[PDB]
């Protein structure tokens, strides 16, 4: 899944 | 000044359960978007992934080691601890934790991300070797042979490293070559030391070993066989 | 899951020249990208984050550039520092991935290595155990290949090598390669044979005992 910080 | 540092033990035996502590300072595991992370490194290797938390508690583990794999941390006492189950010999390897940046904030407002994407600041590493040998001795044996020739010694079997190995007392040095130990499926290591010689030097050769662990000092004269 | 390709895997050097290593994600990581430098009996230390931003503390010979698959890292002058092995990481996507590293070292000319080949000792034998040793002394660049034989038999799963560190005055590397066998099965093969590939040797050059000729 994508990293904390992406959006 | 940010500083990591990795604490737990040194060995540990197949099937049981390891326990590395990251104690760090500097920084806060309550500051804004922190996260501390771990990576390992087996001799030899590439750099491998483990998992991270970040201060707002969110965990995420390496998919190929999620089962065996527990990260937790305490605020309080600047701590990050990671817990391996089941582990065996393919888990040797240097163990480093690290910090990872939240984004910067202007008057407590995040404004720029880019500074996570990295991990920042590293403890030293600890090594840690999976094995269920107990301490002992290495067997030495000799290795007998541009026109150079080449003999040295095989230091077989011991556990746990390091081992020291030197010629002539420390009076040959040219042409030594000692090799990093190989850790054995049996869980013991072994490793040669070699040296090259004008191949008319065949001058005597003695290699020093010295396996401090077991308290074994062994000197054996090398030369070229045949009577 | 995604992968994080090096290339190249190894580079020579020589201090004053200009290297780029280069990293390609198989799925896009945006500018989440980061490169790192790790000396020998250190932990790596940060260069670049964010794919192109210079970490504080980090001297302006580094430099890093592009987005989504492809990035690259160059250092403009190659300081002796800089005889190490770097490595990328991926932070789009968990698990955060690092490449397979890169290792520069020290160029030099050509060196075939001179390969020696080492019985086991009877004082081994009479414990019930066979190494047979294969030395590979002083070649580069440091990718060799060997391979064991006996009575023509390919070897594989016996066998470990270990390789020195490059040397400070030759630059050279040197390759031990142990097979190991039980004294029983050695008693019962006789052409024991270390084959060995390497840039320098024209074709590949065999080092070989008959076991037990006296």
């Amino acid at each position: 899944e994508c990293d904390k910080w992406c959006s | 000044r940010i500083t990591l540092k990795e604490s737990g033990p040194p060995l540990v035996k197949p099937t049981q359960t390891l326990t590395l502590t990251c104690s760090f300072s500097g920084f806060s595991l309550s500051d804004f978007g922190v996260g501390v992370g771990w990576i390992r490194q087996p001799p030899g290797k590439a750099l491998e992934w483990l998992a991270i938390i970040y201060s707002d508690d969110d965990k995420r583990y390496s998919p190929s080691l999620n089962t065996r794999l527990t990260i937790t941390k305490d605020t309080s006492k600047n701590q990050v601890v990671l817990v391996m189950t089941r582990v065996s010999p393919v888990d040797t390897a240097t163990y480093f934790c690290a910090h990872r940046r939240g984004p910067t904030t202007l008057f407590g407002v995040p404004i720029a991300r880019g500074p996570v994407n990295a991990m920042d600041v590293w403890g030293q590493g600890i090594t840690v070797t999976i094995s269920s040998t107990s301490t002992k001795g290495p067997s030495v044996f000799p290795l007998a042979p541009g026109a150079a020739a080449a003999l040295g010694c095989l230091v077989k079997d011991y556990f746990p490293e390091p081992v020291t190995v030197s010629w002539n007392s420390g009076a040959l040095t040219s042409g030594v070559h000692t090799f990093p130990a190989v850790l054995q499926s049996s869980g013991l290591y072994s490793l040669s030391s070699v040296v090259t010689v004008p191949s008319s030097s065949l001058q005597t050769y003695t290699c020093n070993v010295n396996h401090k662990p077991s308290n074994t000092k062994v000197d054996k004269r090398v030369e070229p066989k045949s009577c | 899951a995604l992968q994080l390709t090096q290339s190249p895997s190894s580079l020579s050097a020589s201090v004053g020249d200009r290297i780029t290593i280069t990293c390609r994600a198989s799925q896009g990581v945006t500018s989440a990208l980061a490169w790192y430098r790790q000396k020998p009996g250190s932990p790596p230390q940060l260069l670049i984050y964010d794919a192109s931003s210079l970490e504080s503390g980090v001297p302006s010979r580094f430099s890093g550039s592009g987005s989504g698959t492809e990035f690259t890292l160059t250092i403009s002058t190659l300081r002796p520092e800089d005889f190490a092995t770097y490595y990328c990481q991926q932070l789009h996507f968990y698990p955060h991935t690092f490449g397979g590293g890169t290792r520069v070292d020290v160029r030099r000319t050509v060196a075939a290595p001179s390969v020696f080949i080492f019985p086991p000792s009877d004082e081994q034998l009479k414990s019930g155990t066979a190494s047979v040793v294969c030395l590979l002394n002083n070649f580069y660049p440091r990718e060799a290949k060997v391979q064991w034989k006996v009575d023509n038999a390919l070897q594989s799963g016996n066998s470990q090598e270990s390789v020195t560190e490059q040397d400070s005055k030759d630059s050279t590397y040197s390759l031990s390669s142990t097979l190991t066998l039980s004294k029983a099965d050695y008693e019962k093969h006789k052409v024991y044979e270390c084959e060995v590939t390497h840039q320098g040797l024209s074709s590949p050059v065999t080092k070989s005992f008959n076991r037990g000729e006296c």
